[PDB]
């Protein structure tokens, strides 16, 4: 019922006069729809959904101008952080930036995001209230000052509360069956085993959208973290996503253990059991 | 398009003037008031945020909903005389000025003493000029140049030391002939204007 | 501290190139070129962030180009100048985090089909009237800069070799002499009003002073009259008790 | 700095039936820095035509790519993912295991 | 639709 627009930005410095790598990708929910990439030989914002391709030369020229503005801004941000931390000319460093909105079942909701990370650590991030900043170290405390004194916070909101939502909404409409579908998990189980007095149980879940999903594992109605081999939810690459949850059990004790598949696109949670 | 009141605001001092401005794109996130003296550059008055920005005599609000920003000068002062410029970003970082709203603040002549004196040139009376002074703000001045008689509109003059402010207008002719009590015959003179017995 | 532009005025012949220089506030990353024609608001030309030139408008032709080779000083360059190019060319440095523009005093480019039309001002001071003094016990000096082209001069009042503004009025804008004529030169009046007591001190010195902005050293001229170069034209007047 | 070692999963897009066209997936995630090399292997040689998602990251500030290819799985053939990163003494070769 | 305004650290 909830949705999200989010842009992800990745700037990497390249020692010795080299212009940095810059990658920008735009997601609506869990579905990438645009990318910029300094490496690639278009040097325009490229469409990566098929539903955003209908937008006219105006929008594209438009986004391109902004992404080229964003790129140059991050080339500078790199130079600046190298300065703040007194790091050297000879290291490569990484600025990551994510901003975007959340909407509700309503589509007229707000949660706003705009945060940074330098070399894998958090740097500065706009708090939930959208008027305040959280500043990691002194170096970030410098940026907090600049951005309080400049009223950056209040300028963000005009986008986060405004055009972000408006265009999120606009996209969810045109996306149609793509963006607003809720593909259900096809689920089953396995019994491969490399012992006599042990046995392995895998609770599979394939071909589901959106990505978010819950694969609990209870012994006789009590959740178990112990032995519960859970992998990151992975993309099948067709648009759906995959996730399995393993548990090792002793032989002849698999009549006890039950799976629990919660997903957004299910009528009720699907309790599961091994079958001879 | 940044649009703002076209019509010039001519007001007397003490008055309260309100400027309206509106921007087309909802995209804009940065909003400004600039102020510009006639033969000079634009200067920042005010960044415009939602919270009621209350300077001295100046207050501005922003209505993102109706994409509209305003300005309210409380006690009009002679020195508030300048074109007030509305500025927002457009699609990018780039910043775009509205066409401007001109403000002229007249002074309030409490003891008007309307007059038309003649003056003579320091070098051998190279020409002859007349000064129409000490008249009431509402008095408008027009001119006929079909003899080659040039006239200058109202011009306010503030003797800060003694708190005296006075309107004034100049007229002159190149040719040997003149008409000093006939210069502002083309304008709407105060009934009790003093043309003193010539020197 | 602020933004600084050179030159402040340039008169140029139709089809000659001009080059405006701008030295901004160091700390501000962005630098903006705007252009103003009398009566309209400032038109955007192009903005930089450091050496990078992110955007430029439709309005900026082929002829117009602007560099900022380091993060610092920028130049605008207009080629094969036309009359339509004539405008105030405004340079502004700008915060990236706020959008605050901090303008220089601009470069006035006036472009003419030839320079014959360019005349400096005649400046005359006119002493107060005894009539004015016998009524008001105040004395208005009048100053009259007549027959100059083009319309941009700067007129100031100097009492005892000190510029003062208290009790001065200058015409907001100069005045066409032949309103019907295209070639019409422009004229400007000013007023210094002082206590009749002050005018009736003979050891009191009044100068009205008009900075004309005309042609340069390297401007071409073989016409019978004097070269109409950027000059200060003054006019003098002394106190008197009679 | 922070450095983080790639987490690899190799898998098929659909359930793998011998001699039926599928997509072989390698999904590297949670690595830092962003510089990473991912080869898809058939019997220890390199598969030439291989495509990858544009670099993104999580809620955490750690990256994830999906390298993938056309392939037709058999009883006999062996399919692997070979990931190299500055966090690895040596490149890391993860075998595909359909049966899971 | 990208944010129109960019900011420096």
């Amino acid at each position: 019922g909830s949705h999200s627009m989010r842009y992800f930005f990745t700037s990497v410095s390249r020692p010795g006069r080299g212009e940095p790598r810059f990658i920008a990708v735009g997601y609506v929910d869990d579905t990438q729809f645009v990318r910029f990439d300094s490496d690639a030989a278009s040097q325009r914002m490229e469409p990566r959904a098929p539903w955003i391709e209908q937008e006219g030369p105006e929008y594209w020229d438009g986004e391109t101008r902004k992404v080229k503005a964003h790129s140059q801004t991050h080339r500078v941000d790199l130079g600046t952080l190298r300065g703040y931390y007194n790091q050297s000319e000879a290291g490569s460093h990484t600025v990551q930036r994510m901003y975007g909105c959340d909407v509700g079942s309503d589509w007229r909701f707000l949660r706003g995001y705009h945060q940074y990370a330098y070399d894998g650590k958090d740097y500065i991030a706009l708090k939930e209230d959208l008027r305040s900043w959280t500043a990691a170290d002194m170096a970030a405390q410098t940026t907090k000052h600049k951005w309080e004194a400049a009223h950056v916070a209040e300028q963000l909101r005009a986008y986060l509360e405004g055009t972000c939502v408006e265009w999120l909404r606009r996209y969810l409409e045109n996306g149609k069956e793509t963006l607003q579908r809720t593909d259900a998990p096809k689920t089953h189980m396995t019994h491969h085993a490399v012992s006599d007095h042990e046995a392995t149980l895998r609770c599979w879940a394939l071909s589901f959208y959106p990505a978010e999903i819950t694969l609990t594992w209870q012994r006789d109605g009590e959740d178990q973290t112990q032995d519960t081999e859970l992998v990151e939810t992975r993309p099948a690459g067709d648009g759906t996503f995959q996730k399995w949850a393993a548990v090792v059990v002793p032989s002849g004790q698999e009549q006890r253990y039950t799976c629990h598949v919660q997903h957004e696109g299910l009528p009720k949670p699907l309790t599961l059991r091994w079958e001879p | 398009e940044v649009e703002q009141d076209p019509g010039p605001f001519n007001v007397p001092e003490g008055a309260t003037v309100a400027f309206n401005c509106t921007y087309s794109n909802s995209a804009s996130q940065s909003f400004f008031w600039y102020r510009q003296d006639c033969r000079l550059e634009p200067k920042l008055i005010m960044s415009v945020y939602s919270s009621g920005n209350e300077d001295g005599r100046f207050t501005a609000q922003l209505n993102r909903a109706s994409q509209y920003i305003s300005l309210l000068i409380r006690d009009s002062k002679l020195s508030d005389s300048a074109t007030y410029l509305c500025v927002v970003n457009i699609n990018t970082d780039k910043l775009i000025f509205g066409t401007g709203t001109r403000l002229q603040v007249f002074p309030n002549i409490q003891n008007p003493d309307p007059a038309v004196y003649q003056l003579r040139d320091s070098k051998s009376s190279d020409k002859s000029v007349c000064l129409f002074t000490d008249f009431d703000s509402q008095t408008n001045v027009s001119q006929s140049k079909d003899s080659d008689v040039y006239i200058t509109d109202k011009c306010v003059l503030d003797m800060r030391s003694m708190d005296f402010k006075s309107n004034s207008a100049v007229a002159w002719s190149n040719k040997s002939d003149f008409a000093c009590a006939n210069a502002f015959n083309n304008s709407i003179i105060p009934e009790d204007t003093f043309f003193p017995s010539p020197e | 501290t602020g933004v600084s532009q050179d030159p402040r005025h340039k008169i140029t012949k139709r089809g000659q190139n001009v080059t405006f220089r701008c030295d901004p506030i160091s700390e501000h990353n962005r630098l903006y070129w705007y252009r103003q024609t009398l009566g309209q608001g400032p038109e955007f030309l192009t903005y930089f962030q450091n050496e990078a030139q992110l955007e430029k408008s439709r309005l900026l032709s082929d002829r117009f180009s602007a560099e900022r080779p380091k993060g610092s000083f920028s130049t605008l360059e207009i080629q094969r100048t036309e009359q339509g190019d004539s405008a105030m060319y405004l340079c502004a440095s700008s915060s990236a985090n706020s959008g605050e523009l901090f303008f220089g005093e601009g470069s006035r480019l006036t472009v003419l089909e030839d320079l014959k039309n360019v005349f400096p001002p005649e400046v005359a001071v006119f002493e107060p009237s005894e009539a004015e003094i016998s009524h008001t016990q105040k004395a208005t000096l009048v100053c009259l800069a007549t027959g100059f082209y083009p319309d941009h001069v700067e007129l100031s009042w100097w009492v005892n070799g000190k510029e003062v503004h208290s009790g001065v009025c200058t015409d907001p804008q100069p005045l066409k002499e032949q309103p019907a004529l295209n070639d019409s030169r422009y004229a400007l009046s000013s007023r210094l009003r002082v206590s009749a007591t002050f005018w009736q001190d003979p050891r009191n010195h009044f100068r009205c002073q008009v900075q004309f902005y005309g042609l340069s050293e390297n401007d071409e001229w073989t016409q019978d009259r004097a070269k109409p170069v950027t000059q200060i034209v003054s006019a003098e007047a002394w106190g008197r008790a009679d | 700095m922070i450095q983080r070692t790639p987490k690899i999963q190799v898998y098929s897009r659909h359930p793998a039936e011998n001699g039926k066209s599928n997509f072989l997936n390698c999904y590297v995630s949670g690595f830092h820095p962003s510089d990473i090399e991912v080869d898809l292997l058939k019997n220890g040689e390199r598969i030439e035509k291989v495509e990858h998602s544009d670099l993104s990251f999580s809620k955490d500030w750690s990256f994830y790519l999906l390298y993938y290819t056309e392939f037709t799985p058999t009883e006999k053939d062996e399919y692997a993912c070979r990931v190299n990163h500055v966090t690895l003494s040596q490149p890391k070769i993860v075998k595909w295991d359909r049966d899971m | 639709y990208l944010q129109p305004r960019t900011f420096l650290l």
